[PDB]
């Protein structure tokens, strides 16, 4: 199963608070890993939000396939007939879903299986405060290793071969960074009250931005990728873990009663939010579509992955809770 | 015959010296005063950065005052549009607005820490003197405290013998030994009244039926506590900042100098006999002269009657108590 | 993983303990130092770091542009105010120019140059970072001074 | 998901202290800021809370104008929930439940949340222009390339939400890159006889460029009309400076208002023991833009006057145009008062 796979980028426009588990300080700690402690999004939540977006798009009928609009109302009768019109009532009764979502993003609550499995969103660039170069995208060598291991399964052509050259070792008090972050005169850079000596190297950042722009385009989520290169830093594993654990946005919130104009008793709590401008990557595994008299337009796996990439490229979607206060909006750029 | 230095970075000290020599025209008073502070060295080998030594670079005190007031007047149009917007904000709420002229000299924010050792509350953007709303609220509350202590001193002392005993014990704890001297003067009554209004508001329920005559109206203790609010209940009257009318700045100066000449300063500080061998240490400081007209506005959140009562209380306080600094010398007094 | 917060706390504790031990008898010196420490951040935010350092030097009756922190002795002043001003200037400038030490995690933003002379001919970004570091170290120093030192 | 999106512009008439409560630096009580950048922002929670409070006050006072017609919540609730119209009203009388329109727009009150979700979603008040003192042009409005890039991203999000690509490329003709000692400033700020500017601590060489500032002025004019909060927008086109990113961060971190307050005890007339504290305030005359997205209301049996999303868009725009709101703390002492203007594309 799962003949093909695709890579989905995710850029956090606004802080994201996905899910909720030690919760030592934050009453609602972010969706976090266990072995490494990096921020992450469970495949279940990403699959849910993607399938909700697909269902809403199917209702709105803006899922143009091969530069041709996809009308599901005629398609369900064409492929099912008999009770298909009655099946339409099930969509009208909200007890089911349109056939495209049922055959791609999993079945309904009640036989079959989804054509795509949504993996976890692994972190790729973490924004941290810098003394110079106001904020910097920091990574870790094992982050690059995970990226390479994940990306060996899709691209392979020459990009996969050249990506194997990424192999670095960093001490707990050393880093490699661009010209913007390194302080003038002194050969050290300060991020989040941590001082690191710059290690002389001019290949790892170049290759990282090279592959990033290679399968994400020159336009790095609405910004020129060249400007990003000057503000890329790679730190040690422990340093990256500490950054991803303690550099998130801890925001204290309260509830005020209009009767007295003060904070309600027991209404103060701290919520942890994943920082904005955070690059994350997810793997979507697509297999052979379920044999249910599928149209020849998406008969093969290549067609369905193509239509998914086309309909989800440069998209905007909300993840996690706190949607009503402008939290969770991210931009997705499918890897072509 | 004086040497001027500037502790600002290079390529900016030249412009600062041009501004202080009137070669160029500066437009922000706070900018030249604070961020471009000159250090003046007289025959004495010390770069004293004080207004007394700062004024030495001008022909006389009149030239310094004229330069400061010209710098203040150079932003009159911007201050006019700001005051128009402020008046619009006043009228947006159900705010009562009254204008008052300065009977004597006024200085607010003299105790703020600065290089000159004698600062003044100037608006950051426009560089004009103003009275913060916190000062007005505090002076109104203290005038109410003084009125209550003068009128209902013995009554509240008898009602709250426990609180007065607690205050006496605290004073004995801090103010030397003073085991039971603790004179039951008006100051102790004012202190216990403030304690009641601040930490023991609920116990003030019985006193709430009391009434005190202010000006022509009568205000209740419950009215005062509703106006100012407690740790558990928010106040109902919004006190806005006071700003001078832009029209008067065109003709009469809005800022002048004042002098303090502490003879016998070692006697006050160190303990030497006063005598007359105590050559003075003059210190100059800015102050808005008498006659300058300010606009005050108080808004309501629950009842307009409370707004009217607060306006009357604030008018009485500004007429008698006085706002700003050195109020014991008649400074910061307003007339109808 | 050596946070600069540990270096800040250690340096502040060392300097406040040093002034406490050297002038345990002079209570007024302790009070003056505590007051100057808790008022310095306001001066720095108002008039800038260079203006604050020049103000300290002027209160020390010492010329500017020809004096560095290494060539001043805080104990060589009769007046308590001068003592406290010299101690505060020495501590702040030492943290700015050397940090907690050469071998420590933080070695000072300035290599070894006098912070005032550094501010004179450096870019605005460098003096901004120096101001931020001075604010942090002054916060720690004020905390520790309020902790141990007596209050005037 | 969402259907429409409006832009709320907030011009700080008085200093604004959106409290954070996270620790305490030398400047005590810091304002809420974006952690990784340090730029001052107003989180969506506080803005939504104050908007909801103002909307509740307006509805209870019976001052909300819907379709140029006054809205009485009692009769509308009766026409919607006649079976329990009295009981629900009692909950509003006992403050258990918010009035009808606020519960439709901002969601149900805390006493019951599983019924439906809010029909509105406010956004973080990202800073757009910062007031920085200047030698000439008494104070100037300052911006950074990241600020305009985030504005372009916000415009892109609005275009995606509304499926209107025409407005997407409004700002897409502005790419800039400035050194740490360069700026693109208006003619008022530029020093006479010297191609340099002074922004409150720094001498910056005036970089020559006109398209970027003209496009920014045009974008502001389109967003907030021809009246820029009490003064014409064209009257401030010569008082705008685009500076380097680090310089803008330094301005936003160090040029903010620091206000020292004390408590005076009546026993002595002097500041009490530890009665003094410092507070951080956003400077007056600052601009913060936020996105307010709206979709289909999540309630059931809605009145015809608020049936569709556009009926919420127009109501919000008419009820929150050129209004005055209080943000953050120190309301009683005249702090945090801001002029709010609502615009659409």
């Amino acid at each position: 199963m799962f003949e093909k796979a695709v890579v989905f980028g995710l850029y956090s426009i606004t802080p994201v608070h996905a899910g909720s588990a030690e919760l030592s300080v934050i009453a609602l700690p972010i969706q976090r890993e266990r072995h490494t402690g990096f921020p992450v999004i469970w495949g279940q939540s990403l699959k849910g939000v993607l399938r909700s977006r697909f269902r809403q798009l199917e209702l709105d009928e803006k899922i143009e396939v091969e530069s041709q609009k996809w009308k599901w109302k005629e398609k369900t009768k064409e492929v099912l007939k008999e009770k298909a019109d009655e099946f339409i009532k099930k969509v009208e009764e909200r007890k089911r879903d349109p056939l495209l979502t049922e055959i791609v993003f999993g079945p309904a609550t009640d036989e079959h299986a989804g054509a795509v499995s949504v993996g976890d969103a692994k972190i790729l660039l973490f924004p941290v405060r810098s003394a110079k170069g106001v904020f910097a995208f920091v990574t870790s060598p094992i982050v690059i290793q995970r990226l390479k291991e994940d990306f060996e399964l899709v691209s392979e052509i020459e990009l996969k071969q050249i990506l194997s050259r990424f192999k670095v070792e960093l001490s707990n008090n050393e880093t490699i960074a661009g010209n913007a972050l390194i302080l003038n005169g002194e050969n050290k850079v300060i991020l989040e009250d941590i001082v690191l000596k710059v290690k002389s190297d001019s290949n790892v950042i170049e290759n990282l931005v090279e592959v990033l722009k290679t399968l994400f385009g020159d336009n790095f989520f609405g910004k020129p990728i060249e400007s990003i290169k000057e503000r890329i830093a790679i730190v040690s594993d422990d340093v990256f873990k500490s950054f991803t654990r303690f550099s998130t946005e801890i925001v204290a919130r309260v509830r005020i009663d209009a009767e007295k104009g003060t904070v309600a008793r027991g209404g103060l709590w701290y919520e942890e939010f994943l920082p904005s401008d955070t690059l994350m990557y997810s793997l979507i595994a697509v297999g052979s579509p379920k044999k249910e008299n599928l149209p020849k337009e998406v008969d093969n796996t290549q067609k369905i992955v193509n239509v998914l990439k086309v309909t989800f490229n440069n998209a905007f979607l909300q993840i996690g809770g706190d949607e009503t206060v402008g939290k969770g909006f991210v931009k997705v750029r499918a890897g072509v | 015959n004086v040497v001027v230095k500037y502790p600002v970075n290079s390529e900016l000290a030249n412009y600062a010296e041009k501004f202080w020599k009137k070669e160029l025209a500066i437009y922000n008073l706070s900018l030249i005063l604070n961020k471009m502070t000159p250090f003046v060295k007289r025959r004495s080998e010390s770069y004293k950065s004080s207004l007394s030594a700062v004024k030495e670079i001008f022909k006389n005190v009149d030239d310094f005052q004229n330069f400061l007031n010209s710098v203040l007047r150079r932003s009159l149009d911007e201050y006019r549009v700001f005051f128009e917007n402020y008046e619009r904000l006043f009228n947006s709420f159900s705010s009562k607005i009254f204008s008052m002229r300065t009977k004597s000299r006024l200085v607010v924010g003299l105790g703020d820490e600065s290089v000159y050792e004698t600062s003044i509350r100037l608006h950051r953007n426009y560089g004009v003197p103003y009275i913060p709303g916190s000062a007005l609220k505090g002076v109104a509350k203290h005038y109410a405290f003084s009125i209550l202590a003068r009128e209902n001193g013995d009554e509240i002392l008898r009602i709250y013998e426990s609180v007065k005993e607690d205050l006496k014990a605290r004073i004995a704890k801090r103010d030397k030994i003073k085991k039971n001297d603790v004179p039951e003067d008006y100051y102790l009554t004012a202190a216990v009244i403030q304690e009641l209004f601040e930490k023991k508001f609920d116990e003030l329920g019985a006193i709430r039926n009391t009434r005190v005559e202010i000006g022509d109206t009568v205000i209740s203790v419950g009215d005062i506590v509703k106006i100012f609010g407690t740790q558990k209940e928010e106040g109902s009257v919004i006190f806005f900042d006071a700003f001078p009318t832009p029209e008067q700045l065109k003709d009469k100066p809005n800022l002048e100098l004042d002098i303090m000449n502490p003879h016998y300063q070692p006697y006050y500080q160190h303990g030497e006999p006063p005598g007359d061998w105590h050559s003075p240490n003059p210190i100059f400081f800015l102050t808005v002269p008498a006659g300058v007209e300010f606009t005050f506005a108080v808004a309501s959140r629950d009842l307009d009657d409370l707004a009217e009562k607060a306006e009357k209380l604030l008018k009485e306080a500004l007429k008698k108590f006085g706002v700003g600094a050195k109020t014991s010398l008649g400074y910061g007094r307003f007339d109808a | 993983i050596r946070e600069i917060e540990q270096e800040r706390a250690s340096f502040a504790f060392k300097v406040v303990s040093d002034i406490k031990d050297k002038y345990s008898q002079n209570k007024k010196v302790q009070g003056k130092y505590s007051s100057y420490a808790e008022k310095a951040p306001t001066i720095i935010l108002n008039n800038g770091l260079g203006a604050t350092l020049a103000f300290f030097l002027s209160k020390l009756e010492k010329p500017i542009d020809d004096v560095d922190y290494k060539s001043i002795n805080p104990e060589s002043f009769g007046n308590a105010e001068n003592i406290a001003y010299a101690f505060l200037y020495k501590h702040l400038s030492t943290w700015l120019a050397e940090g907690n030490g050469k071998d420590s995690a933080f070695s000072g933003l300035t290599n070894g140059e006098d912070p005032l002379k550094y501010i004179m001919e450096k870019t605005a970004i460098d003096v901004a970072i120096s101001t931020e570091e001075a604010l942090s170290i002054l916060n720690w120093i004020k905390k520790f001074a309020k902790a141990m030192l007596e209050e005037e």
